């Protein structure tokens, strides 16, 4: 069947890896802010690396999660950049998807030489109504099989509205 | 599910299932232990909890105590009784919580001629939550329900201070009317969508405080709980219900189903 098992986007999560703290990170942050209006979140290095030049707890990357309408704008807006062509991977078996773009300017946003250019990670997690069952406090449940988001189902969704192309085998 | 997930014999064999009321995500046993267990030298003295629970839009207040056979209801009031006392709308709001809580206190405290503890359940303790509305009503109602003031709306964060002008306003639905006001000249698209029934019964804001003010009077005047009339018996409800409940099988029937299956699926189509 289908009524009420539509296919909203749960959330879009933009992510910027930066093998260091300091200016170059607070600038990545500045990017995500003005782009989301939400103040973004910082992530510390999990262990120390050396060949990557990072230490445990360094503050190494910012990211931000964005939900409803605002999500769809930035999705499409950067989805543009990618000429509406993803790939057959890119989509998870659990039915979410993502892509990267470098140059965060290729989607509105001026230049400002005291900001630099950054690459971004775009990651779009999909769901249907009643996602709450797996997420609220009381009577936490898991969503029924014939309700779970899948790769087939999400690709077909993407191929449709957006009109964009899938690609590869 | 996923082929390379899936569960071994060994996983299942040694799995220790949690309780059931936990599997159900319904009981915090850690908090239950501490709510229920009594001082060992007060012997058979029951330890009564006031249970407040919110459904998608009915409030439940029972006074409950425990027994190794099952818990035990002394008194129960539901916010869906409130039509009885002149309340028809918003009955999962802070003021219906207060009202219901007052109905619970007055009702039990009646059939008694009383100390009791809040079972919030899984509710978060946020300041202004409405579980605590129930509490105020049961407390203004006459119960001894040990509690502090810093979860009632109008508790100043950045000072140990309660504004009770505000907390009164909640008991009476003041935040609901004030919205209901505010919506009467900034948007009547929405004011007709939600707040619909208030038009449909001609109760505009300003009155909201009186409805509850006299719901209060009405309650103390006759708390004694009217059961619904019923219409159809025990037996009927039972019978019509069995029309819709599948009934298992005999090993004999299952035996055929397989033999039948090896007739089909097997002997070369």
């Amino acid at each position: 069947q289908n009524p009420m098992r539509d296919l909203k986007i749960e959330k879009l999560v933009l992510n910027i890896s930066v093998g260091e703290s300091g200016d170059r990170l607070t600038r990545a942050s500045k990017v995500l802010e003005q782009l989301s209006g939400q103040t973004p979140v910082q992530s510390k290095a999990r262990y120390t690396v050396r060949t990557f030049g990072i230490r445990r707890n360094e503050k190494i990357a910012v990211h931000v999660t964005v939900r409803g309408p605002k999500a769809e704008e930035i999705l499409e807006r950067g989805l543009k950049v990618k000429e509406y062509q993803l790939r057959d991977r890119n989509f998870s078996a659990t039915g979410n998807f993502g892509f990267g773009i470098d140059e965060h300017i290729d989607l509105g946003i001026k230049y400002d030489p005291s900001i630099g250019i950054f690459g971004m990670d775009f990651y779009v997690v999909m769901n249907r109504p009643g996602a709450r069952v797996t997420r609220r406090k009381r009577c936490k449940g898991t969503v029924g099989n014939s309700h779970k988001t899948t790769k087939e189902d999400t690709v077909s969704w993407f191929k449709q509205k957006y009109d964009a192309d899938v690609l590869d085998k | 599910a996923f082929q390379k997930d899936a569960k071994s014999s060994a996983y299942s064999s040694r799995f220790q299932t949690p309780f059931r009321r936990r599997r159900e995500g319904k009981t915090d046993y850690y908090q239950r232990k501490r709510l229920v267990t009594q001082h060992k030298a007060k012997y058979n003295t029951p330890k009564y909890r006031l249970v407040v629970r919110f459904t998608n839009k009915d409030i439940i207040c029972q006074i409950i105590s425990s027994t190794i056979t099952g818990d035990v209801v002394l008194a129960a009031a539901y916010s869906h009784e409130l039509p009885r006392y002149g309340i028809t709308h918003g009955l999962t709001n802070w003021a219906a919580a207060y009202a219901t809580g007052l109905l619970i206190a007055r009702r039990t405290l009646q059939k008694l001629g009383f100390k009791v503890f809040l079972d919030i359940g899984l509710q978060r303790t946020t300041t202004g939550a409405r579980v605590f509305g129930a509490l105020k009503g049961a407390s203004d109602g006459g119960l001894y329900v040990p509690h502090s003031e810093n979860r009632f709306p109008g508790w100043d964060f950045e000072t140990e201070e309660i504004d009770p002008e505000l907390l009164r306003s909640y008991i009476f639905g003041g935040h609901v009317s004030q919205y209901m006001e505010e919506l009467a000249d900034d948007d009547e698209e929405r004011f007709s969508e939600l707040f619909k029934g208030y038009l449909a019964d001609d109760i505009d804001a300003d009155s909201l405080e009186d409805i509850y003010t006299s719901a209060h009077e009405a309650i103390r005047a006759d708390p004694a709980f009217k059961p619904t009339e019923k219409k159809f018996t025990k037996e009927q409800y039972a019978a019509e219900s069995k029309k819709y409940r599948q009934t298992k099988l005999s090993k004999e029937e299952r035996a055929a189903r397989v033999a039948a299956k090896i007739a089909a699926l097997a002997g070369q189509q």
